[PDB]
């Protein structure tokens, strides 16, 4: 045939792949962690958004740290040969490098290690997307007025907030980041490459949201998400 | 607005 | 006039901006750090590459930690009003979050803080690009066979390697990452958006390079760079 | 090949 180009991931396998959504709202009392009002809005929005992208969505609620690790291990041991990609969304409390099960923390590196190129062979060479709505620390942004492949290749981490910073969640509307992510996927997934969709998410969160609080420490604060890409190709959710 |  | 779109950074200011290259090859003997053979190849390649993109390049060699901090502070206090962007390239030893002056470490967060949206007002809203060739730890990748804005907005960190990992430098050819970055900028800067150029850099490093060592611990190892984007718009080095 |  004619000249060919190979700059984009193959997304025309029989299945787009799994979308695992872990939605942790209620935490064991002994942890002292607050309930995450608004997270069900996020989980429902994500389920619908990724359904319309033709992902096989699995929603899981209020998982312990042990259940999170066993779920991720089990999913990584499925046969993904007929799937184009893998998506995991984590909605919980967090700190830098950590997301919380209902009874204690899980290392993000432990979760993602299950999907390394050498440990999940049916996802080798395929994009592995981790979308994380969770705090990464306690800083607040005051704003300003205006052949082999690496085992860590083909991962993308879409973080809601900058490293070291809190992440913001509205109890009525859902989190700033997930609200914005679903809106941009709905509008642009048939149009734009995924990095460019996520850049529009960055702009939406950075420009349209600002916290309101009776507590001066927490009032009038801003947020910028962080795209962490080890992808090796362009990612389009559509194919020709 | 709440923090995670 | 007619309908307008604002999805890309304005890159038609009178000047593209500064490109500061800090090239640390020789370290004080008391630090015990080895000389970084091949880094001059990197620094010359970067100077030529960013010259052809019309950046005002400043090359600095073998700076102490004190000189690095004072240089970055002074540069952040210049008037960048007529400049579209800012680029800083760091070539040195490193660990996670750190790059080394010739006599000791510098926190990357301290360097980049000088350019925060609230601390460098003539770069507010403009892309601030930090390109880092330095180790981030000591892990090795064995591979597998195949209104306000946030003060942290509009930064991009192009890291040579995954967090926690060594980064590879060839003593004859220069570093895998900088070699690849300059090659992809030369080929695609008049064609592709910057995230897509960096994705091609990811692929080039991940697929074309593998270490050769007489030491089994260091032999046959792989590398994947990391794009860390807090940009809010698409970045093209050309304009219409 | 050397590491940084
Ligand atoms: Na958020
Ligand atoms: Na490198």
């Amino acid at each position: 045939s004619g000249i060919s180009l190979d700059n984009s991931y193959k997304m025309d396998y029989p299945e787009m792949g799994l979308c695992i959504i872990i939605n942790n709202k209620n935490f064991h009392k002994s942890t002292g962690m607050t309930s995450r009002s608004g997270t069900d809005v996020d989980a429902a929005n994500l389920r619908e958004t990724f359904r319309n992208l033709k992902y096989e969505v699995r929603n899981k609620n209020d998982l312990t740290r042990e259940e999170i690790v066993e779920l991720m291990r089990d999913v990584s041991k499925e046969d993904h040969s007929k799937r184009s990609s893998f998506v995991c969304v984590l909605l919980s409390h967090g700190e830098e490098g950590i997301i919380f099960g209902t009874n204690g923390p899980v290392d993000l590196k432990k979760i993602t290690n299950f999907f390394r190129g050498d440990r999940c062979r049916s996802l080798t060479g395929k994009p592995k997307l981790f979308i994380i709505q969770a705090c990464r620390g306690t800083e607040l942004d005051c704003g300003i007025e205006t052949h082999k492949i690496p085992v860590e290749a083909d991962f993308l981490y879409a973080y809601s907030t900058a490293p070291g910073y809190y992440s913001w969640r509205n109890s009525k509307d859902g989190s700033w980041f997930i609200q914005s992510l679903c809106a941009m996927l709905k509008q642009y997934a048939d149009k734009l490459e995924f990095m460019h969709i996520l850049t529009r998410v960055n702009r939406k969160v950075a420009t349209e949201f600002e916290s309101f609080s009776f507590d001066a420490t927490f009032h009038a604060k801003k947020q910028i998400p962080c795209i962490y890409s080890m992808l090796t190709k362009e990612l389009y959710f559509y194919h020709l | 607005d709440e923090v995670d």
